[PDB]
């Protein structure tokens, strides 16, 4: 009974060059900063948050794509666009054009996730209005948890290269980073080391947790002795390294730990979180010489 | 979704099938050999150079149906593969020109009381008995008709269906002791589930090579040799000179020579044999 | 194949040359003319 | 729940094909299922009971 | 430039009742099939024996009981409607562009519906077919058992070996016979001696022999369909002539409704008649008769006769005196790209030896061989001829 | 003839989705008389009848699955079961077009390798519908590997109940259903149930009293459970049931694998391989509503429960410890 | 479609006192026992677990709360109580008029809270029928969580003490507020704490010893403006662990595990359910928003 | 003897049959009973 429709004007007509390339993606997904059907063009892709003259983010893209609105192309018109409003838990169709092309199966969870590879892989600039649309990197979860954890190692060792030549090789750092395999198959990502300034943010906290944490558990299990102990808490004392036991913890007062106890787990549901949850969606059919995906959307 | 059902009022059969007119023979019926190297891929010999020197002496799915891709393109249809069962060189020529088993020994159940396990593996394997075609000798080659013979080693598998094609294996009807204990039964029960069962893991149809059949979908081929249990002899001569005198004069031709032989098909399709412009149908 | 005493089993060595196959399965008339195929490849002179 | 048979006395009808046939042979081995035999004490129509 | 023609094509639509294939089918249309659990068929044979004054055991009264039951089917289809193919369904009195905007999409989904229907009368057709390729042996099993001199005695050890060898020796000499009427001089006689043996071993032993179904010009009785494909049916249509090639049938199904009594039972019980009221009359309203079949076929023939009769374009030929009609099914077959079922597949297994001995006293029987004939030669080789008839070793 | 094919007009067009409300301004306040499913309040009389509340019943919400349509072999899956069972789809890598793996709780019951008298039922049932074990694991030679790294939790897809399944000799044709209630096919105007055996289910709301709160929803959640028995790795599956919310049932969990953590953890104080941490996961198969008795049944005996009304909504594996 | 009401029948007449006070908070989120029309007064109130005489633990108050269907005040009769529901996944107008007051504006984030700041505010007791009736509060999840982030802080230090500016206060953009600890039983507050031992642990094991170094390169001199927790001074312990040379292929199954625990702390962070406002309006303070369990 | 839920038609009484139903099915006054509760109290389908 309900209609559903999402319909954009512009202030300028098109460029004929700008229109082959939306007509190239005349299916995909687009997050949209509102639910109504009318609306100006400045929400429609990731120009609203990520810029060329801003500081290219991770997480505050990541915060704001589950706080968002999906929709999908039907028709572009010059220069009426004309998407298609994503709900909870409908069925719909979509057309996979990404680059670059990661392989689609049935039976897969998609996850949207941010683009994180070069701009003219992700966006579309459009000439007329001034404004960038970029679309998201749509990449299924397994590899979406995979893709991001290669690319996160190899920003931290690139952090270590400059700052110290003999810590890191580079042909053993590009040949375990920079090619990755699933569902038996590889690919060989595009590096963009030509000067990854996204993830930098991530392997701030990353970092800030792995010298917390050891320093933290140490005094959040001899502060919980009791007669009535967990006994599972038993087991693992034996998994805790050595050298992290041996802590005085006479060294930082009181007035140091409860600043520490509090910067350790505010970074970690922080941290948790950003990993998880985000507008994520079901596909249950799927043909390859096609290339369109039936799917269904749930929003977490 | 429409819903029908079907009944037979009559007692007996009120339907007959019978082939009449052969439109082409898909498979080549030429000289290419199962490899089992591509068969049996995990067992190998102690040494890897010694076993990495015979593989240089002999030597997947796409779209749903099989290719083998070491072959570019072929000029005389499907390839069929070929087994090798060993063989004394003693055996009589005189068990090769009639239609029988690759073992020594027929094994056809049918004539064996129904539902009589005990007494249909007697006839198959036990050696006090001389067989249903010869009383003369118990068996043709003691290497393919024993109960723990080479012949019971290789071809007794019951397939396995690895994630990979696989390959159709002709001996395996043969010697498989499970699929001939299938017609044990009586007679009328082995028509009726003649042609409503395509029976244990027969060839594909358009490909490169004979691959066994893993997805069973409207392929509508029939086999005898199942449940006859006969292997049709072909066209054989030991030498090029008497495969020319078969050709020259049907009627005075010689069978056995000196040192040679030549055995002459018996099939169910006589085809034209042309070599030159000479015809010997 | 031969039977080996203990429950027995049955054990095996293998027929190492030719000849050890016996001659109701390789027969001696067979066996020369076999090794007259062997002079007659090399061309060796007797 | 599988269709059997039943020897209840039901009003039989008459066909004009003969039936007789190969009948003999085929209780040995089996041309079709579920049927039964009925000797001479024991074939007659079964005294109705509900 | 310009168009010069937009042409489509029309679908023919072939239903399972004009097809001669229903001469060798009773149909009946049932309104709940859904509702059904199973079917039942029920006979009693009883059995005559001679009596003789030998030294034998005289064999008292026998009696056969059969059952049969029905087989279910399923058929699937599939339409796939567009969205705005249903969206614009509804909504009108706009600009007249708008009214054949509207009415070029009553149209799709109307041709969406003829292919609904289609895909239902080709299963048909199909299902049938594979119902009697499933209960059809071949001719060199069937007919040495649709005789019964071979097995008088009963099927012992010794005679079912003796069968065996004529499953063999008519699957080598007799198959693919209308192959062999080339080669063979004689030729038209010899097809026509196999085709009308495989017309008498088909049991003609049917419940309904007796119903009038199928008759031709001039009250002829139909006997039996063979089916074959278009390139066997040129050939037989060649040999003997298509005498009339018109025959009469039912335009329309038997109706079987569960109205009126049978509907109580069908409700308080499990169970339910088929015509009760032929079967209580029987009964109740005239016990104590004994069943005789020149008063007792209008309860055989229940609705089949009298179902208006009309003209069926098939294509009938003489075989001994029995009219047979001749179908071929590649036109429903190949318009829809699925293989027919008649086109089809034999696998055959070729035994074969290489490098043998032969024994002590060596011989021969060739006249022209003036070579190999050396003690001292060993074959290590055997020669093949292909399909395309090159040697090879 | 067109009468069976004006059945076809009636049902189709009788059952489309409703279409989107669009109303001219010219017509005026017509729209508010097309707006009749949003009224739910329905007058009664003295004596009310049903010609009094037809259009009352007429009014329905729109439900609909998803069916997930899978072509696979006839070996694994079994050619016959409840038609209610819950499957799982593994996937490996896409070597032919359309060939599919399918699981059901007792086929994975057999790869897993896990002693008797833990499940002692099934142990029973799942022997005899397939071989030792080596009938499916030629599928997959990594069943070694997969668990000691632990990729096999990641590899599975939860997908829902058996609808339909067409069996073939060589190829069996299954129709599961995502997103909520499948319709029977054999039976008209029914709904297919899931089914779970009395054996794998674990309970988790269960008192004495000894008070709770009542509500809408309890979730089904699957389990599988990383181990070793007889120094060789093998998995263990479980189901769990409760409407608890998802910040305590991780914490009830780990109060029903006590044992089974403290048996492994005692061997890494030798050894320590990163891989070997890992340890089990979590995933949500969908809601049942709240006081819906699941029903006993008994197959040949196998004891199997049945949940009416149950709908598949299905989520991630998080990996709990 | 389907009807949501709860009209809740009661045993006597309200005094204009506690009428007063109901009539004030007529837009307000309350989880009640049973989903049925009519309804006990017994039911309504979250005092069957939070009561005086009884030491409230405001984690299993909060773990009680995922379990309850939520409902929203429409009218206060003298008599009945009148209550709608909030079912999944419904739009539903929501409005706030909790006492210690937030901003919120078109597309932000909610969620449900127990009163953690003023419960002799946040509860108004009825002295005509003996059962009191305690309000929930609604929090943005940003302080959604910093509220229980300080919780689980000062049942840490509270059980060392077998002093409060830097245990009991929440910290916020502007403000500083207050918890409320007198008498919370901390049993259940442990078991989650217990829990927290269990995760944080394993994470030591599993360090990526780049990462650790990449902290030797950076906190001595590259200083940042969200590294100065170390205050320039490296630990003690970070310098201990890089001793050992780095390899690529090392970390690489290091950090996967590293994330999948990641993914294990939401089961002990979680909040209650959830609220997507899509829509709120400012000076009416009602907004526009759908129920999400779990 | 065997119960069944098929849909008969089923005659009225004058007598009451309710008294003390709730305690003499439970503790088994007479064998062979079923109770039915909410959608479950119908005429269902018949299948011949």
């Amino acid at each position: 009974a309900l209609d559903k429709s999402i319909v954009v004007n512009l202030t300028s007509r098109l460029f004929a060059d700008e229109l082959a390339a939306l007509q190239s993606k005349i299916g995909s997904v687009l997050p949209l900063g509102d639910c109504h059907r009318l609306q100006n063009i400045q929400a429609l892709g990731l120009g609203c948050v990520c810029s060329r003259e801003t500081s290219p983010d991770y997480i505050q893209i990541m915060q704001y794509l589950s706080k968002c609105t999906l929709a999908v192309l039907e028709e572009v018109r010059p220069d009426s666009l004309r998407l298609t409003r994503m709900d909870p838990s409908d069925n719909l169709q979509i057309k996979n054009v990404y680059a670059p092309f990661f392989q689609w199966d049935s039976n897969t969870q998609l996850a949207v996730l941010p683009p994180l590879f070069s701009r003219k892989d992700s966006t579309i600039v459009l000439e007329s209005n001034g404004f960038d649309i970029v679309f998201p990197m749509v990449v299924p979860q397994q590899l979406g948890h995979a893709i991001l954890q290669q690319l996160l190692v190899y920003h931290i060792y690139s952090k270590i290269s400059a700052g110290a030549p003999g810590d890191v090789n580079m042909a053993e750092l590009d040949l375990y980073t920079t090619n990755v395999s699933f569902m038996g198959r590889t690919y060989r990502l595009d590096v963009d080391n030509t000067d990854l300034r996204v993830l930098d943010d991530l392997s701030m906290y990353l970092c800030i947790l792995s010298a917390l944490v050891p320093r933290g558990c140490l005094r959040l299990l001899t502060a919980l002795v009791r007669h009535d102990r967990h006994p599972l808490t038993e087991v693992f004392e034996g998994v805790v390294p050595d050298e992290v036991t041996r802590i005085d913890l006479d060294q930082l007062s009181v007035p140091d730990d409860i600043t520490r106890m509090r910067v350790m787990f505010s970074y970690l549901q922080s941290l948790s979180s950003i990993f998880n949850l985000g507008p994520r969606l079901h596909v249950y059919a799927y043909s390859a010489e096609t290339l369109a995906a039936s799917c269904w959307y749930s929003p977490r | 979704t429409h819903e029908i059902a079907s009944l037979h009022t009559a007692l007996g059969y009120s339907s007959v099938i019978a082939p009449a007119h052969v439109a082409a023979i898909t498979t080549d019926m030429g000289v290419h050999c199962q490899d089992l190297f591509m068969i049996f891929p995990g067992d190998a010999y102690q040494d890897r150079q010694l076993h990495d020197y015979i593989k240089m002496k002999a030597g997947g799915y796409a779209a749903g149906v099989p290719r083998c891709e070491n072959l570019p393109g072929l000029s005389h249809g499907q390839l069929a593969t070929c087994e090798i069962i060993p063989t004394p060189v003693t055996s009589d020529v005189a068990y090769f020109q009639t239609p029988s088993n690759p073992r020594g020994r027929a094994a056809c159940v049918v004539s064996c009381d129904a539902y009589s396990n005990e007494s249909a593996e007697r006839l198959l394997y036990d050696h006090s008995i001389p067989d249903p075609a010869y009383e003369c000798r118990s068996t043709n080659n003691p290497w393919a008709s024993q109960r723990g013979s080479l012949g019971d080693v290789l071809y007794n598998i019951t397939f396995r269906q690895t994630a990979l094609p696989g390959m159709y294996s002709p001996c395996r009807q043969f010697f498989h002791k499970e699929d001939i204990m299938r017609y044990n039964r009586g007679l009328y029960t082995l028509v009726n589930e003649y042609s409503a069962r395509l029976a244990g893991a027969p060839a594909t149809s358009t490909t490169d090579l004979q691959y066994v059949v893993v997805n069973g979908t409207d392929v509508f081929l029939d086999q005898p040799c199942h449940m006859l249990q006969e292997a049709y002899p072909t066209l054989a001569a030991s030498h090029r000179v008497m495969l020319d005198e078969y050709m020259s004069n049907k009627q005075t031709h010689a069978p056995v020579h000196m040192g040679q032989y030549l055995i002459e098909e018996v099939a169910p399709m006589k085809r034209l044999l042309k070599l030159g412009n000479k015809v010997v149908y | 194949f031969f039977v080996h005493p203990c429950r027995g089993s049955y054990r095996a060595t293998h027929r190492t040359m030719v000849g050890n196959i016996p001659q109701p399965l390789a027969p001696r008339e067979f066996q020369e003319s076999r090794g007259a195929q062997f002079d007659a490849v090399t061309n060796m002179t007797h | 729940m599988e269709a059997t048979l039943e020897q209840r006395p039901f009003p039989y009808l008459a066909t004009e094909a003969n039936l007789l046939t190969q009948i003999k042979e085929s209780a040995a081995d089996g041309l079709f299922k579920s049927f039964q035999l009925l000797l001479g004490k024991d074939a007659r129509e079964g005294s109705v009971r509900f | 430039e310009a168009l010069l023609g937009v042409y489509t094509n029309v679908v023919e639509f072939v239903k399972f009742l004009e097809t001669a294939l229903a001469a060798a089918c009773v149909n009946t249309e049932f309104k709940d099939l859904r509702r059904m659990i199973d079917g039942k068929i029920q006979f009693k044979i009883s059995m005559p024996t001679i009596a003789h004054g030998d030294g034998r055991r005289p064999n008292k009264q026998r009696q056969y009981i059969v059952m049969k039951a029905c087989n279910k089917h399923h058929i699937g289809a599939e339409i796939e409607l567009a969205a705005a193919d249903i969206e614009l369904l509804f909504a009108e009195k706009e600009t007249p562009l708008d009214f054949t905007e509207y009415a070029g999409a009553i149209k799709t989904i109307t041709s969406a519906l003829q292919f609904g229907m289609d895909a239902l009368e080709r299963g048909l057709v199909d299902t049938v077919l594979a119902v009697k390729l499933r209960h059809a042996p071949p001719v060199f099993i069937l007919k040495t058992l649709g005789d019964p001199v071979y097995s008088e005695r009963g099927l012992k050890k010794a005679v079912k070996s003796d069968m065996v060898s004529m499953f063999k020796a008519h699957l080598i000499e007799h198959s693919f016979f209308l192959d062999k009427a080339e080669l063979m001089t004689r030729g038209k006689q010899y097809v026509l001696t196999m085709l009308s043996d495989m017309l008498a071993a088909v049991c003609e032993d049917t419940v309904f022999k007796g119903v009038s179904t199928y008759t031709t010009a001039s009250g002829q009785q139909v006997a039996g369909v063979l089916e074959t494909t278009d390139s066997v049916m040129r050939r037989l249509m060649n040999l003997l002539g298509q005498v009339e090639s018109a025959m009469s049938g039912p335009a329309a199904y038997a109706s079987y409704v569960v109205r009126g009594a049978n509907l109580v039972t069908a409700v308080s019980y499990g169970r339910a008649m088929r015509n009760f009221e032929q079967f209580m009359a029987r009964i109740v309203d005239h016990p104590n008769a004994l069943p005789s079949v020149e008063g007792d076929k209008a309860a055989l023939a229940d609705g089949h006769d009298e179902i208006q009769r009309t003209r069926i374009a098939a294509s009938l030929v003489k075989i001994g005196d029995k009219f047979v009609a001749i179908e071929s099914l590649q036109r429903m077959y190949n318009e829809t790209q699925f293989p027919c079922p008649l086109n089809r597949r034999i696998q055959y297994t070729y035994f074969f030896p290489v490098g043998l001995h032969l024994p002590v006293p060596r011989y021969s029987t060739s006249v022209s061989v003036r070579g190999v004939e050396s003690p001292a030669i060993q074959s290590t080789e055997t020669w093949v001829v292909n399909k395309n008839n090159v040697p090879l070793c | 003839q067109a009468e069976n094919a004006a059945r076809l007009g009636r049902q189709v067009l009788g059952l489309l989705p409703p279409p989107t409300h669009r109303v001219s301004l010219t017509r005026g306040p017509e729209f508010a008389r097309g707006v009749r499913d949003l009224l739910s309040k329905y007058a009664a009389s003295t004596r009310p009848t049903v010609g009094s509340l037809h259009e009352a019943l007429r009014q329905a919400p729109f439900r609909q699955p998803t069916y997930g349509d899978f072509l696979v072999y006839s070996q694994t899956f079994s050619p016959q079961e409840p038609l209610g069972t819950f499957l799982f789809s593994f996937k490996q890598e896409d070597n032919g077009s359309s060939m599919d793996m399918l699981l059901t709780p007792t086929s994975l019951f057999m790869l897993s390798g896990m002693e008797a008298a833990k499940a002692p039922q099934t142990h029973k049932v799942a022997g005899v519908w397939y071989g030792s074990g080596s009938g499916l694991a030629d599928f997959i030679p990594n069943l070694s590997e997969l668990m000691d790294t632990g990729e096999f939790h990641t590899l599975l897809t939860p997908v829902g109940p058996m609808v339909q399944s067409v069996h073939s000799t060589f190829v069996t044709k299954v129709t599961s259903a995502m997103k909520g209630v499948g319709l029977a096919r054999d039976e008209p105007r029914a709904h297919v149930g899931l089914t779970l055996p009395c054996d794998m289910l674990v309970d988790l709301d269960e008192s004495c009293p000894m008070r709770e709160p009542a509500g809408l929803n309890v979730t089904i959640y699957a389990s599988l459970v990383y181990l070793r028995v007889n120094q060789r790795p093998s998995m263990a599956l479980t189901f769990f049931q409760s409407g608890k919310g998802f910040a305590e049932v991780v914490a009830m969990i780990k109060d029903h694998f006590t044992d089974v953590i403290r048996t492994k953890y005692i061997q890494l104080r030798h050894e320590l391989y990163i891989n070997r941490l890992v340890f089990g996961a979590v995933c949500t198969l969908g809601t049942v509503p709240f006081d819906s008795h699941p029903v006993h049944q008994s197959l040949n005996s196998l004891p199997v429960l049945v949940f009416a009304n149950f709908e598949a909504a299905c989520g991630p594996w998080t990996v709990f410890l």
